[PDB]
């Protein structure tokens, strides 16, 4: 028996020690080997309440990755508060491995196994576990990548539906490929990502159809970011240490939906992207400059599994609700995976 | 902790720039809603500016017109608006909230507020003054008054002094009425006794900034 | 969504008990709660009632809040004088969308009088081929008057502009009245009255060479 509690978790992995890839070495040193036979017993006709927005596991992962980033990814240059930072800025080996987070004595992890669970509230089908599933510390903005899927419907999650200031996390029931490339051998920073327009607009068509059910069959509207930094306004990410900022403007093509056999909205989509070495860390910690790019063939391929969203304010339109891409932050990246979990203290 | 500040007047049609400097911690986790005031009335949400990131929001109603801005490091802000209008004279404000997102208190509300950022929007340009000397009714009532005729100036405001400020008895820097065509008519008077005269004459005192026009025009009762 | 609807408040008296609501188009639970505000010169407009918290640090007890219905009720048992100021409701509107505000209300609150003063156009202004009249308004209470220019024994129908009272230092009020004249008309019509009415026992000094 238990009571809701927060406590400090630990991590586990099959990280490889010879890999200099940082996740391998790190997890090799900061996390442990797996339990080969973990037990899980279901409790009959029990309902439990959840709150996906407060699980220090999030705080622990964010803190950890931040501490790492602060101590691992020294840029050639950092501009922070009142200090000025200079250095050599070397190349790395980079490739995330799965991380499991596991609980100690006197606490346990509760899991909502309700296939249609929204992340807070009662879960009818609940299980208990010793350790989590493997979570990629996928750093992204706008879009959550390579995450776990809802086993049934696409799931919408949010702290306050009425509050447009509250980020909306979209949980996919179908992965979407994005294929990003700087081809071998002139703009040395120019790259592009190709995505299948059809898969996306189809699922999305379905999401809209679905959204109306929640928005009184009201008009569903996408709008471009009102404005802001590329770091917050674009899907920003890292491939082998190189920094991408990709413009998602082309994606909210309203005219591209209605099953109307149409042009413009078609074929394999090749989106142009560009790289910046110098950024303001969203940690609010300052500015960073990294060294220049490798010679040769550059490629990062990703599966899309989630989305962060911001809503336009301006009630009384009474027909429409307006939305703009961009939602909260990476804590949401960890959150999107955690809606069904909470740590409890055993009593 | 919380100082708003801006200048008063510019012409309509154009664009503008607005600050509100505060504490760093208040910049840590608090978005700041800009609101505005009207002559003697209750507030207006214009949008929100997050402390973080700089993810901006304000109503869609400016989609081609709007931009939002800030400073994380310098603990300071900027706002900018298009389409100014001659009728647009009033004070603006900035407000915070812990927002079920700060502390474990978890409240949403406009905690502290701006000193106000004044506005005075006139299509008219800076203006050379029309000053005139108010012949007091030289004249029981052994005590009379004179003052000055503050006419036809632009923009705000007017300074008044007497005996170089040394005079204050019955002295009163009277209200401006920025009259229809746009000329404020401000006033000031000062009361005098039956006993002081023959030597005791009197002046109103001004300096008009965009013209650097420093006026002291002698007020006399008529020949 | 949601709207708002407020009467101005209030010509009260330095102590009596008052109860004022901040009622919105949501005539249901809304406004579910509100922040009522002070709002002063050079000052931060200063909030009074929190919801999801009481009154913060540096705040005293005499302000309680209670509602039912849309029937909100910002209540004072013990009125106070520097309540001679302005107070406004603040909206949650379900933490949006969107957040509205109230009509504002002020309580500073049948007998005259001012010391009235009238004066004619300066020569120099007539040397400027212009002429400016001044019917000043001063040393009365309340700052609530009804201005009346007149043709000595007949109406005046124009050339005139009434202010918002811009009070004196003495907390008795101040205002200024002015009449529009052609120099031709300044001395085409023999006399111009300016009866600023303060509690209808209105005396005037006029000008007529
Ligand atoms: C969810 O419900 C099904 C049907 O009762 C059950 O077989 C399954 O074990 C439940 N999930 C968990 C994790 O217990
Ligand atoms: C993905 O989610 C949407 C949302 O309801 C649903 O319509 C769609 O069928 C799902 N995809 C698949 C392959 O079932
Ligand atoms: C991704 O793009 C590369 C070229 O940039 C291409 O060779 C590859 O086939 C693409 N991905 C898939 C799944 O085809
Ligand atoms: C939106 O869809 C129409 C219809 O295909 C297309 O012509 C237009 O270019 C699209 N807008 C974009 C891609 O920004
Ligand atoms: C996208 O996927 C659909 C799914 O069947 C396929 O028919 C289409 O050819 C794909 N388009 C591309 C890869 O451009
Ligand atoms: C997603 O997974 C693929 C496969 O390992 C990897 O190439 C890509 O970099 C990953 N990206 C993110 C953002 O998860």
């Amino acid at each position: 028996v238990w009571k809701d509690a927060d406590t400090t978790l630990f991590c586990a992995s099959d990280a490889k020690a010879h890999e200099t890839e940082v996740h391998n070495v790190w997890a090799t040193h900061a996390c442990v080997p797996t339990d080969p036979n973990p037990q899980e017993i279901h409790l009959e006709n029990v309902t439990e309440n959840f709150n996906m927005w407060k699980n220090n596991m999030v705080e622990q992962m964010q803190e950890d990755v931040i501490s790492l980033w602060d101590q691992s990814l020294q840029p050639c240059v950092k501009l922070t508060g009142g200090s000025v930072i200079k250095q050599a800025c070397p190349k790395i080996s980079f490739d995330p491995i799965p991380i499991h987070y596991c609980t100690p004595a006197g606490y346990v992890i509760l899991k909502c196994n309700d296939k249609n669970f929204n992340g807070t509230g009662p879960c009818k089908n609940v299980s208990s576990v010793q350790c989590t599933h493997g979570i990629k510390p996928v750093v992204s903005t706008q879009l959550l990548l390579n995450g776990s899927l809802a086993e049934e419907e696409i799931i919408i999650r949010s702290e306050n539906l009425t509050n447009n200031a509250k980020t909306i996390i979209v949980h996919l029931n179908k992965s979407v490929e994005i294929n990003c490339t700087r081809p071998s051998n002139g703009d040395i920073r120019k790259a592009y990502c190709e995505i299948n327009g059809t898969k996306w607009n189809k699922v999305l068509k379905q999401v809209t159809e679905k959204l109306k059910e929640h928005f009184n069959n009201k008009t569903i509207i996408f709008q471009p970011p009102s404005g802001g930094d590329l770091e917050i306004t674009m899907h920003h990410f890292n491939c082998r240490g190189e920094f991408f900022y990709c413009n998602t403007t082309q994606l909210f093509n309203n005219t591209c939906i209605g099953n109307e056999t149409m042009k413009g909205c078609n074929g394999t989509i090749t989106l142009p992207c560009k790289i910046k070495q110098i950024i303001n860390m969203w940690q609010g910690t300052g500015q960073a400059m990294y060294a220049p790019p490798i010679d040769g063939k550059i490629n990062c391929v990703s599966n899309i599994t989630g989305i962060l969203l911001t809503r336009d304010g301006g009630a009384n339109n009474t027909s429409n609700e307006t939305f703009r891409p961009g939602g909260g932050n990476i804590k949401d990246n960890w959150r999107s995976e955690l809606y069904k979990y909470k740590v409890v203290q055993i009593e | 902790q919380l100082e708003q500040s801006g200048t008063a007047v510019r012409k309509p049609g154009a664009s503008v720039t607005l600050s509100c400097q505060a504490s760093g911690y208040n910049f840590v986790k608090y978005i700041i809603h800009w609101v505005r005031q009207k002559p003697g009335l209750g507030f207006e949400w214009v949008g929100m500016i997050d402390p973080y990131r700089g993810r901006p929001w304000s109503a869609h109603k400016f989609q081609g017109r709007l931009s939002l801005s800030r400073d994380t490091s310098m603990e300071i802000l900027y706002m900018t608006l298009t389409s100014l209008k001659s009728d647009d004279t009033a004070t603006y404000f900035c407000a915070r909230a812990e927002a079920a997102s700060d502390s474990h208190s978890r409240p949403i509300m406009f905690d502290h507020w701006g000193q106000g950022s004044l506005v005075t929007v006139s299509s008219a340009s800076t203006k050379g003054p029309s000053v005139f000397p108010l012949a007091p009714s030289s004249k029981s009532g052994g005590t009379a008054a004179l003052g000055c005729l503050v006419k036809d100036y632009f923009p705000e405001p007017v300074t008044v002094s007497w005996n170089s400020g040394a005079l204050t008895s019955g002295v009163h820097t009277f209200p401006a009425v920025l009259q229809s065509s746009g000329l404020y008519s401000l006033s000031s008077v000062v009361t005098v006794p039956s006993s002081s005269l023959g030597t005791q004459t009197y002046i109103c005192n001004v300096n008009h900034k965009p013209s650097n026009t420093k006026v002291d025009k002698k007020v006399e009762p008529k020949s | 969504q949601s709207a708002l609807t407020q009467p101005p408040s209030a010509s009260g008296a330095p102590g009596q008990r008052v109860t004022i609501s901040c009622s919105g188009g949501p005539s249901n639970v809304g406004g579910n709660y509100v922040y009522w505000y002070r709002q002063f010169p050079g000052t931060a407009p200063t909030l009074l009632i929190l919801r999801d918290d009481q009154r913060p640090s540096g705040v005293p007890d005499r302000f309680s809040a209670s509602k039912s219905g849309n029937s909100a009720s910002l209540a004072i048992s013990g009125l106070r004088p520097d309540d001679e100021g302005f107070y406004f409701c603040a909206t949650y509107d379900s933490d949006g969308s969107i957040r509205l505000f109230g009509g504002g209300t002020a309580l500073t609150v049948p007998k005259a009088a001012p010391s009235v003063t009238l004066f004619p156009p300066s020569s120099e202004e007539l040397q400027a081929n212009k002429a400016t009249l001044v019917c000043l308004i001063s040393d009365f209470y309340p700052g609530a008057v009804t201005v009346a220019w007149k043709a000595d024994s007949s109406p005046v129908k124009a050339g005139v502009e009434t202010t918002t009272p811009s009070k004196q230092s003495n907390n008795k009020y101040a205002a200024s009245s002015y009449l529009s004249l052609t120099p031709e008309q300044w001395k085409s019509h023999k006399s111009y009255s300016c009866q600023v009415t303060h509690e209808g026992s209105t005396v005037e000094k006029t000008v007529a060479p």
